[PDB]
């Protein structure tokens, strides 16, 4: 059958830097007939339809910029970008054209950029939920670099959590988290203080958002 | 200005039957092959079969994937692209895409639609529960609980607040998704003025605006 490759399956590249990937076919993709390679690349942003980028190897469709460049031949393909932008974050994706069509597994770009602090936002539950005996306590952590973060709950002093990262920020290279804490009201209504801590490399200090009950 | 726009996705039993289409203009659908992609969340393009143009008397081809239980058909008349799926299974839940094919002149799918997501599960449709979250700048939110399946929509004024805009990946637990969005405006702007978060959630046609009051 044809087995397209790519590698690497993700790495991080900082803005102005050049990006180099790679894809593989099982057997040749150089058709004999018009002596082209039936081999395109696509571009999928997060969250976003795959778009073209080249074709035919290294044809560069029209509306796609120059620092795109598609090479190789046969077996052998690459994408390079150069002087990789923000806005470049995505999944790239090969695909061979000669028998039928196979996408290979997809490159995962993410860009390198310098460390930034989250802004903490601390919601308590709103009454249009308590009313029905829940009670979701939300922690915003936005805009940080790098993605890893660590956050801890507190309820009057000490430690149903739903964690979500973001895509990277196609603009400012930045990740946001949400946490989510659920209790019963019953269990809410018992303690006052509630308390999101967030524990990030750019600083030895965590950031604490906190409400009390009694305040509300 | 060429368009694909992919409707039909949403939730079914295993075993079950659906069939997808795909609506085009900006281009002379009959000098054109037309593929079926699908995606999984989180995982790769799959190539599922095309349909030829008319220089090719319009005959389909087949991934082995799912040859014998997809079905590809066209309507020249009306520009629109069909994909009958059959016998569904956990494996066939994903992003399915329709994209414009080979004219006979170009390798290349040089369009692709928006996607239509299919759910393939037991599990009954529930609605979200919607509710706000409010506390130079401000961060407000909403939290759009325990809904199923995916996906849901959401926007912030209609759409005219844009920027300093994210919503978290949708995240399963006990059978239900939750998610939330964020959105962040001058303190000056708020609560002077409004701000609203519209929700949406197709498989249930639930439509939400849920201002955030202070
Ligand atoms: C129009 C015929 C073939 O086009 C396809 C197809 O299977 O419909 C689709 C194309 O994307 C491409 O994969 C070609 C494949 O390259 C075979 O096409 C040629 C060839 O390149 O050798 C071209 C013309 C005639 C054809 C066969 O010799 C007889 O149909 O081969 O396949
Ligand atoms: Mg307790
Ligand atoms: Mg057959
Ligand atoms: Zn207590
Ligand atoms: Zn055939």
């Amino acid at each position: 059958d044809i087995v397209m490759s790519q590698s690497p399956s993700s790495l991080a590249v900082s803005a102005g830097e050049k990006v180099t990937m790679s894809c593989k076919s099982s057997q040749s993709l150089l058709n004999s007939r018009t002596r082209k390679n039936y081999l395109a690349w696509y571009q999928q942003k997060p969250g976003q339809s795959p778009k073209l980028l080249i074709y035919w190897a290294s044809t560069r469709e029209s509306g796609v910029p120059d620092r795109f460049t598609g090479s190789g031949s046969g077996t052998d393909f690459t994408l390079t970008i150069t002087s990789v932008q923000a806005e470049d974050l995505a999944v790239y994706y090969c695909k061979q054209s000669y028998n039928l069509r196979t996408f290979g597994g997809g490159t995962k770009l993410e860009i390198k950029r310098a460390d930034a602090a989250p802004t903490v936002s601390i919601f308590p539950p709103s009454s249009e939920q308590l009313t029905s005996g829940g009670a979701s306590v939300v922690c915003f952590l936005n805009n940080f670099y790098p993605k890893d973060i660590n956050v801890k709950w507190k309820i009057d002093g000490s430690e149903g959590v739903l964690n979500s990262w973001t895509d990277q920020d196609s603009k400012d290279s930045t990740y946001s988290m949400s946490s989510t804490l659920t209790l019963t009201k019953d269990e809410y209504e018992r303690h006052n203080s509630y308390t999101c801590e967030a524990t990030h490399k750019t600083s030895t200090s965590p950031i604490v958002k906190s409400f009390n009950r009694n305040e509300c | 200005e060429v368009k694909l726009v992919e409707s039909g996705g949403g939730l079914v039993q295993s075993g079950g039957s659906l069939r997808l289409s795909c609506a085009t203009s900006g281009f002379t659908f009959t000098d054109y092959y037309m593929s079926w992609v699908r995606q999984p969340p989180g995982k790769a393009l799959e190539w599922l079969g095309f349909i030829r143009n008319k220089a090719n008397g319009y005959t389909t081809e087949y991934s082995p994937s799912v040859k014998g239980r997809f079905t590809i058909s066209r309507d020249n008349s009306q520009s629109i692209l069909y994909l009958q799926m059959n016998t569904l299974r956990a494996e066939d839940s994903a992003t399915y895409y329709c994209a414009r094919d080979h004219d006979g002149y170009y390798e290349r799918f040089s369009y692709w639609g928006q996607g239509t997501l299919v759910t393939v599960s037991a599990a009954k449709t529930t609605p979200p529960s919607v509710y706000p979250l409010a506390p130079s700048m401000v961060t407000l939110g909403c939290l759009v609980k325990g809904y199923f399946p995916e996906p849901v929509t959401v926007t912030w004024n209609s759409g005219s607040l844009s920027s300093g805009v994210h919503t978290f990946p949708a995240v399963l637990q006990s059978d239900l998704y939750t998610l939330s969005s964020s959105v962040t405006v001058p303190s000056s702007t708020w609560p002077s003025e409004t701000v609203t978060c519209n929700v949406a959630h197709p498989a249930s046609s639930t439509k939400v605006d849920k201002k955030i009051v202070p």
